[PDB]
RNA sequence: GUCUGCUUAAUUGCGAUAACGAACGAGACCUUAACCUACUAAAUAGUGGUGCUAGCAUUUGCUGGUUAUCCACUUCUUAGAGGGACUAUCGGUUUCAAGCCGAUGGAAUUUGAGGCAAUAACAGGUCUGUGAUGCCCUUAGACGUUCUGGGCCGCACGCGCGCUACACUGACGGAGCCAGCGAGUCUAACCUUGGCCGAGAGGUCUUGGUAAUCUUGGAAACUCCGUCGUGCUGGGGAUAGAGCAUUGUAAUUAUUGCUCUUCAACGAGGAAUUCCUAGUAAGCGCAAGUCAUCAGCUUGCGUUGAUUACGUCCCUGCC
């Protein structure tokens, strides 16, 4: 409807994780430079949320930065419906949970080294350094 | 003068626009004619397209490529780049397009500078492979005008292609922006800067 | 998007004759994100009066 | 004298969608927000919103146009092909729920019905009910 | 091509030597009569024998 | 840059390897009674009006 | 008396016994003049079994296409218990079947 | 009484049916006129036949035109050929004879379709390669 | 005989001929796509008329809903019989032979297309389709059988068959919104709607359907109405982090899917080298063949659909 007089706190790079984000970029992704999250929890994240979608990600009060940094991490409160995942059932601590950005990358890691303690193959075919989905891969 | 009053109002805007009137009722094809001796004859000024779609038989008769309406051998080229491939109904939903954009950048008769992007952008002077040996010399010979007019749209197709390609322009403004400076030809297009370069390859191995 | 991007736009976009968004990128350069938005705002009597179609070309143009 | 038509196949979509947007009655389902349609669309619809009140208008014009159908008929109908990416390209069948629920909620009023043989026939009201908003749609066009 | 062939000419060239008078050129008149004479296989044949025939009474004259 | 439009009367004979090369007399158009022979490149008949800035060679009959 | 509104459905490989039979039909019925239709004539099903033509992959890639395709052919006919069965009994074959799919 | 005469369409697959009756002005298609034409952008293609003529002439003629087979742009000629066909179907059984030609020399002109459908086939396909004229990959 | 020549898709045919007349091939024949306002019938196809009827007009009109309210129809749509085209009709063009152009009528390049496909074979392939099978080997620490786990998916790389893309002639979105080839549950779980629950992926109640009778009349390229504006983007969708689901005794060398973010090359592809003359080249889909699933393949179809010749022996190749 026009051009919006933005004054600056349009701030003009974000940080959502310690893990980079960009500030004149239109935000659903932006919150996607992450791992763990991807246009689909970040469509609820901000559904769930009082959000715009539309809006960039420098553009961010601050009450939907610390809310938007919340849902995220929680999972089942703000109606996250729990095959909408993929730390689905635990199974060591279940749980219903999200695996996130720095954490998506520690346990990816833990995940490996339940099944390398075996001695099975799902996780020694990851090991062998070559694929584990039953395939003949020679080409590549 | 004279609204048929028909429950079906079949329009009173596309009836006084049709009716007084041949011809696409945006472009009058109506005092528009072709200004060189050579292309008159092969290149249809026009019969018709009231729009921009004819079976089209155009090639059995070794000849009638000719009878082919110019507009619709354009739509005919573009139909590419291999994924289109097939695709004339986008071809005329950007051709229909480009006679906007030459009408309003210029004022022109925009039907007309689609024409004088013909007779101005023909390769004459034009080279052959002479066999020759294991290298020989491209006897330089003019094309019939025939063959000219295959070259004059084929030639136009290759480099307003790349100007969308990783481009903000959407061919619709950058076809016009080969056709207006094609014809003024220029050589901020891409035929007057391979046309000239073919004659400039022949006027030597001549 | 700060302010002289809009009044740089209104002052230049009245006689300003031949408009679409790939001119606002290469004349007022950074956006087109927003752009088919501060062009179509009004449609005042004094912006834009258009031989647009569809989405899938927006081809606008001159109150007179 | 007026026409379902007589009428362009998005004016009516609209200006039915911005009644039945404003009707409160219509009722709105549960998974009618988030949950993707169709699975073989990433995207669920674009507006979130009152595609539920746009395909309200769709279902609803889309009956009356014909006889009858549903839920495995609007099953064929909305989706296309299949996004399978390397694989070349492929129809997938939405979810036959929302439109299994507006097919029980049109029921509601007297607009859609039940046809005999049986599923989705509009009624008798219904039609009536889009003729008065085929003729108030003809007047944005006239 | 369009090339004859034998079986067709040496049909027409046995028949012209008798039939020159019933003899046409509306070939199609001939059609039907080339038929209460030949004995023939074939539609298609047929209207081959006669096509030639007409090539001879319109170049005879 | 002065251009000489010469019409073609008689195609004569097909020519080059690939059949790239019709032979071509011809009559210039604008000085009638001159009639030179000429090739060209193309799918040509007779009356097919034919361009030379070249007004000239005169060429000879290319494998 | 008692009428019964019968079904003639028939199909076979030749269409020279078959045509026989709704012109025998058809006139072996209106001798009897029966309340009747003419020899409904039902889409032409036409299979064609693609197989390759050499014994051993050697060898061109070398295929053949044969079909049988019938001509499906049906009828009508009122007519008692009497001079429905005099009719089914006669047209009597070669090549062809007869169903009597009644109507009671 | 009723005077109706009528006809058929036929390009490629599909037809129409003018019911070209006695009546009060109408044009329907598919149970859609016609101002609704369906893929619109050849919307033109219809429109020249009303005016190719005298919108005059289609007063008196209506034409109820059901529009069936044969990817949308199939039938566009088929519903072409049918409102010319029959006016000469209207200008053979009922209006007069030299009405067919007057017409017939306006509607052969364009000299196309509009009044003779399309020829052409699809030429059958074989073995061994995929539209019609193809041959299989070649080897040594 | 089986040939100098001219002739063709063709040893296909006129003609030349101590050579006369026949067999197989080819062609004839069979499949399917076209056409029949003539026949033969259709509440598993649709018409009007008929009400019952739901709206706009009120002008009688216009827009409907009704597997029976009745009937009457059979263009339609199916499909049996059937017919129908022969290059036909003049005009040329030629040994005025076989043939070949062109224009009229026509639905209509061998009508299009496949399928059958002699003569002689090749030591091409195959005992890893066989309870078709020679002769060697195996016969219980078997190379026979079977429960498990991994293996044929392992990569610095060499070679083919392929998918999306280098754009504004496109990517995203509403709003228009369109076929054809199929298939399908029985002794049991194949198709599933509908009406709900799920942002979604789905869940399910319950439904019909051994099918022109159900899911099934709604597929995509597109017209719509625009945002994006020459910004490797708002082309590109690589690789990644998690969750949530949907099958599967087993999901690990994530079968697939969703949900959101990580935003990899490539800015039109060198020496090469294919396939193609008409609804033909090619792209947008989908139903089947796998199958519990997992298609970027195999087959088959249509919906949009043109360039370019419609000719040669320069080449290869083979006669």
């Amino acid at each position: 409807s026009l051009v919006v007089q933005e004054q600056g706190s349009f701030q003009h790079i974000l940080r959502l994780l310690n893990t980079n984000v960009d500030g004149n970029i239109k935000i659903v992704y932006a919150l996607t430079t992450i791992k763990g999250v991807g246009r689909r929890y970040s469509n609820l994240v901000c559904k769930k949320a009082d959000v715009d979608l539309h809006k960039r990600a420098g553009e961010l009060t601050q009450e939907e930065l610390e809310r938007i940094v919340q849902i995220m991490q929680n999972p089942t409160h703000y109606k996250i419906p729990a095959w909408f995942l993929n730390r689905q059932n635990d199974i060591t601590d279940g749980k219903d949970y999200h695996t996130l950005a720095n954490n998506v990358e520690s346990k990816l890691r833990d995940d490996l080294e339940r099944l390398k303690k075996i001695r099975a193959h799902r996780g020694i075919r990851h090991f062998w350094g070559l694929r584990v989905r039953g395939q003949h891969t020679k080409t590549t | 003068f004279t609204p048929v009053v028909l429950a079906t109002p079949i329009p009173e805007e596309v009836q006084q626009a049709q009716t007084e009137i041949k011809l696409f009722n945006k472009w009058s094809f109506e005092e528009v004619e072709v200004k060189d001796a050579s292309l008159v004859d092969y290149v249809q000024v026009a019969q018709p397209i009231f729009v921009a779609h004819t079976a089209g038989r155009y090639a059995n008769k070794r000849f009638r490529k000719a009878q082919c309406p110019i507009i619709e051998r354009l739509t005919n080229s573009l139909m590419m780049n291999g994924r289109n491939n097939g695709k004339k109904l986008k071809a005329v939903r950007i051709i229909k397009h480009t006679l906007d954009i030459i009408n309003v950048l210029t004022d022109q008769n925009p039907i007309q500078v689609v024409v004088d992007a013909i007779t101005n952008t023909g390769p004459r002077e034009d080279t052959t492979r002479v066999g020759g040996g294991g290298a020989a010399r491209r006897q330089a010979v003019d094309v019939s005008p025939l063959r000219r007019v295959n070259q004059a749209i084929a030639l136009l197709t290759i480099g307003a292609r790349e100007a969308a390609f990783r481009n903000i322009k959407t061919i619709a403004e950058t076809l016009a922006e080969e056709l207006i400076n094609a014809a003024k030809g220029s050589s901020t297009s891409y035929a007057i800067k391979k046309k000239d370069e073919l004659e400039r390859v022949a006027k030597s191995n001549r | 998007l700060d302010q002289e991007k809009y009044d740089r736009i209104l002052k230049e976009v009245p006689t300003y004759r031949y408009v679409s968004v790939s001119v606002l990128v290469d004349r007022l350069k950074i956006g087109g994100s927003l752009a088919r938005i501060a062009l179509r705002h009004l449609e005042k009597e004094g912006i834009i009066k258009p031989v647009s179609k569809h989405s899938k070309q927006a081809i606008y143009t001159r109150a007179t | 004298g007026v026409s379902v038509r007589d009428v362009a196949a998005q004016d009516f979509i609209n200006a039915y969608a911005s009644f039945l947007q404003r009707q409160g009655k219509l009722e709105v389902p549960g998974y009618v927000d988030i949950v993707k349609t169709s699975s073989g669309n990433e995207m669920p619809p674009q507006d979130a919103e009152g595609w539920f009140y746009k395909r309200a208008a769709s279902v609803a014009r889309h009956i009356y146009m014909r006889k009858q159908v549903g839920v495995g008929k609007l099953n064929k109908l909305y989706g296309g092909a299949k996004s399978r990416g390397v694989r070349p390209y492929k129809h997938i069948d939405a979810s036959g729920s929302i439109n299994r629920k507006v097919l029980q909620a049109l029921e509601k009023i007297g607009i859609v019905e039940i046809s005999p043989k049986g599923g989705r026939r509009i009624s008798e009201n219904g039609q009536r009910d889009l003729d008065r908003i085929a003729a108030q749609t003809l007047e944005e066009d006239e | 091509g369009r090339v004859r062939t034998k079986t067709v000419k040496r049909a027409s060239k046995a028949l012209i030597e008798r039939y020159y008078p019933k003899l046409t050129l509306d070939f199609q008149t001939n059609k039907r009569l080339c038929d209460e004479i030949a004995t023939i296989q074939s539609k298609r044949l047929r209207n081959k024998i006669a096509g030639y025939t007409t090539h001879l009474m319109k170049r005879i004259q | 840059t002065p251009v000489t439009l010469a019409k073609v009367i008689k195609v004569l004979g097909r020519t080059g390897s690939r059949g790239g090369v019709t032979q071509v007399r011809v009559e210039f158009l604008e000085d009638t009674s001159r009639t030179i022979v000429r090739n060209v490149k193309g799918p040509v008949r007779e009356n097919d009006i034919l361009v030379l800035m070249e007004s000239e060679r005169e060429a000879r009959r290319l494998r | 008396q008692q009428i019964i509104k019968i079904r003639i459905t028939l199909t076979s490989t030749k269409v020279k016994q078959l045509e026989n039979v709704s012109s025998n039909i058809v006139k072996n019925a209106e001798q009897h003049n029966l309340v009747k239709k003419g020899p409904v004539r039902l889409p032409t099903k036409v299979l064609k079994i693609s197989t390759r033509k050499t014994p051993n992959g050697e060898g061109s890639k070398t295929w053949e296409t044969y079909e049988m395709r019938i001509h499906k052919r049906y009828i009508d006919l009122e007519a008692p218990v009497q001079i429905v069965k005099r009719i089914t009994q006669i047209t009597i074959e070669p090549g062809v079947d007869v169903e009597v799919v009644v109507a009671s | 009484a009723v005077p109706s005469v009528q006809t058929f369409g036929k390009k490629k697959s599909a037809t129409a049916v003018a019911h070209v009756k006695a009546g009060k002005g109408l044009i329907k298609v598919n149970g859609s006129p016609i101002t609704l034409v369906e893929p619109e952008i050849l919307a033109f293609k219809v429109y020249e036949p009303l005016l190719l003529v005298g919108l005059d002439k289609f007063s008196n003629i209506d034409i109820r035109v059901r529009v069936t087979g044969g990817g949308h742009v199939s039938q566009v000629y088929a519903i072409r050929q049918a409102i010319a066909k029959g006016l000469v179907a209207y200008h053979q059984k009922y209006v007069d004879e030299q009405s067919k030609n007057e017409l017939k020399k306006a509607f052969t002109s364009y000299d196309a379709t509009l009044l003779i459908a399309d020829s052409r086939r699809p030429e059958p396909k074989k073995f061994g390669g995929k539209g019609a004229r193809s041959r299989f990959q070649k080897s040594y």
